[PDB]
């Protein structure tokens, strides 16, 4: 009973568009075994199913889909309960929306139909709920102004590539922080800053599966946009707009 | 306080898909000068890209260099939204801004419109204007 | 995006209707033909992109 | 940099909207109404103009001669057509209420030239 | 209008000019006061009607 516990939950979390076989390949060594082991597994997934995590839904389904066709008890199960599936499967309950990922509850919903026709047409006559569902489905939901510009200093910063650096900065070169006086050969005039950039260099020689909600916001583009949407920043925004409008005025 | 869209004389956004060879042809020396050296890699880079200039009288009369603005701008995008400025010689002092790896062009104008908006270079807020005289009561 | 938007207000319409929607219920459903209603020389650039929002919201 | 006018479809005249094909990146105004598409050339998309920087020659019409109020003057001749007569008056308009610079439009007919010292 | 309005082409109007304004004497206040008494007449003559056709007798106009 443990086992069979462990392999369900690698199943769900595998975050694969197919099932690793290996596992599968399991899981039904242990159903066949015991009809109430099976019985188990089918609760199981059903519980799976009404969390969260529509990818995992998704993984799930294909556990679902696999158990049905090859065995009876499950084969009733799933019919007992067919109401519950519809929902959890193809999004049907007016309540519960489909979970995040968008793209794998597409994928979910997508591929639940394409079992329904082949369910309702290999097992539709003799499993009658399942053939009322499938008729539900296909037919009920469908001045100074002081200005100088003096640059004769240079960076002189040694690049890797052999050349001394040619920036005219007047204080800081992005590339290599504060600007020094130089030689000819790019070394600080002043030994105190020689001994600096000595330390530096030192400092910097010594220096589930899914991706979660909040880990889906972790990235670039992301980011910027939360800064530039912001109930502040556009509250900012109308309020310098105000001031320019009285000036307009 | 002074904003962006103070100092910005114009704003414009463009496609350059290649910046080697970059639309606007008075920009090939500084641009390609500045693609040289790999800091930031040209992979991640945006094809669209705003290109705003600024007014050097603007410049001198509140004492603003490159270094700062680009330092200020780094500090409120940080590494996702890099932008590259010529040496404060040139006879029109322009930087452009692209997006790191809705539309790339939309989310640029609601950048820009952000910056020139709130975008403080330098000064306390909530202050428009100071008035400087000697008193003669 | 934050562009300015054009907007009208029809007497006994409860709710405030952007003038596009007027002029595609008049019947020119066309944004050339809107453009021609709206702006009368195309050569100014001005006028066009402030009428630009109203025709990106309808 | 200069300024950038809308474009309309050829198919149902509507506006081109801004896009891009990544396959090889070339500026691209495709109709979002339907499916046509063109190439563009002017590889700009917007631009705002702060200084709003432009020639009030432009907006000055040359009709304005025949106004019975406006002052005129016999000492600033068209460059055009050497009339002595012209008529002048100030921008009077938003962001052009100082500056004061005298516009002179020539009162000939036919020639209407306007031109500012 | 509004967009020359907007770019500054134009000026707002103002509401104290006079070419803005017009004035109301006895004639359109009259005019516009009895076009409300007439009306209201009107439904009175309506309602009698009415209420008499609905008790199935001919109504006299006076
Ligand atoms: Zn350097
Ligand atoms: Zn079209
Ligand atoms: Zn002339």
């Amino acid at each position: 009973d443990q086992k069979l516990s462990k392999l369900v939950e690698e199943l769900t979390t595998s975050g694969e568009p197919r099932l690793n076989p290996e596992k599968m390949k399991e899981l039904k060594k242990i159903c066949k075994s015991s009809e109430e082991q099976l019985s188990r597994a089918y609760r199981l997934l059903i519980a799976q199913l009404t969390q969260e995590h529509a990818e995992i839904r998704l993984s799930a389904f294909q556990i679902v889909e696999e158990l049905f066709v090859r065995s009876h008890q499950f084969r009733m199960l799933v019919v007992s309960n067919f109401q519950e599936f519809l929902e959890l499967t193809l999004g049907t309950d007016p309540a519960q929306p489909l979970p995040p990922p968008r793209e794998a509850a597409q994928r979910l919903r997508q591929a639940t139909t394409r079992a329904v026709e082949g369910w309702n047409e290999k097992f539709g006559e003799a499993y009658k709920k399942l053939a009322l569902g499938y008729h539900f489905l296909r037919h009920n939901k469908k001045t100074f102004a002081g200005k100088f510009e003096p640059v004769q200093h240079w960076c002189r910063a040694p690049r890797p590539d052999g050349r001394l650096c040619e920036r005219q900065d007047r204080l800081k070169c992005p590339f290599h922080g504060k600007i020094v006086p130089r030689d000819d050969e790019g070394r600080p005039l002043d030994p105190e800053d020689r001994a600096r950039e000595q330390r530096r260099q030192l400092q910097k020689q010594e220096r589930p599966s899914l991706t979660n909600l909040k880990a889906q916001a972790d990235t670039a583009r992301a980011r910027i946009g939360r800064k530039v949407f912001a109930k502040a920043a556009v509250r900012r925004v109308v309020a310098a707009m105000n001031r320019m409008d009285q000036k307009k005025h | 306080h002074t904003t962006l869209r103070k100092v910005t004389a114009n704003t414009a956004i463009y496609y350059d898909p290649n910046p080697q060879s970059t639309v606007v042809a008075e920009d090939q020396e500084w641009v390609n000068v500045y693609y040289e050296m790999p800091d930031f890699d040209v992979a991640r880079i945006s094809p669209w890209l705003l290109r705003v200039e600024l007014d050097r009288k603007h410049m001198t009369d509140r004492k603003l260099t490159m270094e700062q603005i680009a330092e200020k701008i780094n500090a409120g995008f940080g590494d996702d939204l890099n932008c590259i400025f010529n040496d404060d010689n040139a006879e029109k002092l322009v930087l452009r801004i692209r997006i790191m790896n809705m539309d790339d062009d939309v989310f640029l104008r609601c950048i820009e419109s952000n910056m020139l908006t709130d975008m403080t270079l330098q000064g306390i807020e909530q202050i428009s204007k100071v008035y400087m005289h000697l008193p003669q009561t | 995006a934050i562009g300015q938007r054009i907007v009208a207000t029809l007497p006994y319409i409860k709710q405030e209707v952007p003038i596009i929607i007027v002029f595609r219920a008049l019947g020119f459903v066309s944004d050339r033909d809107i453009l021609e209603h709206i702006i009368y020389d195309f050569e100014d650039p001005e006028m066009m992109e402030m009428v630009k929002p109203s025709l990106d919201e309808a | 940099p200069g300024f950038v006018g809308i474009r309309f479809c050829q198919e149902c005249n509507n506006m081109l909207y801004p896009k891009e094909d990544k396959e090889n990146r070339i500026l691209l105004y495709a109709c979002r109404n339907c499916d046509y598409q063109q190439e563009a050339d002017n590889s700009c998309i917007y631009v705002n103009k702060i200084t709003h920087e432009v020639d009030e020659l432009t907006q000055i019409i040359a009709d304005v001669s025949q106004d019975p109020t406006l002052p005129r003057t016999e000492d600033h001749p068209c460059q055009k057509c050497g009339h002595k007569e012209a008529v002048f008056f100030q921008s009077h308009s938003a962001r052009a209420e100082d500056a004061m610079r005298l516009y002179y439009v020539c009162t000939a007919p036919h020639c209407g030239h306007r031109w500012t010292e | 209008r509004l967009l020359l309005a907007a770019l500054g082409r134009r000026e707002l109007d103002d509401r104290d000019h006079y070419g803005n304004k017009r004035l109301d004497l006895a004639g359109p206040l009259l005019a516009f006061l009895f076009r409300g008494m007439f009306k209201n007449l009107l439904k009175e003559v309506r309602i009698y009607a009415q209420k008499f056709i609905d008790r199935g007798k001919d109504f006299n106009l006076e």
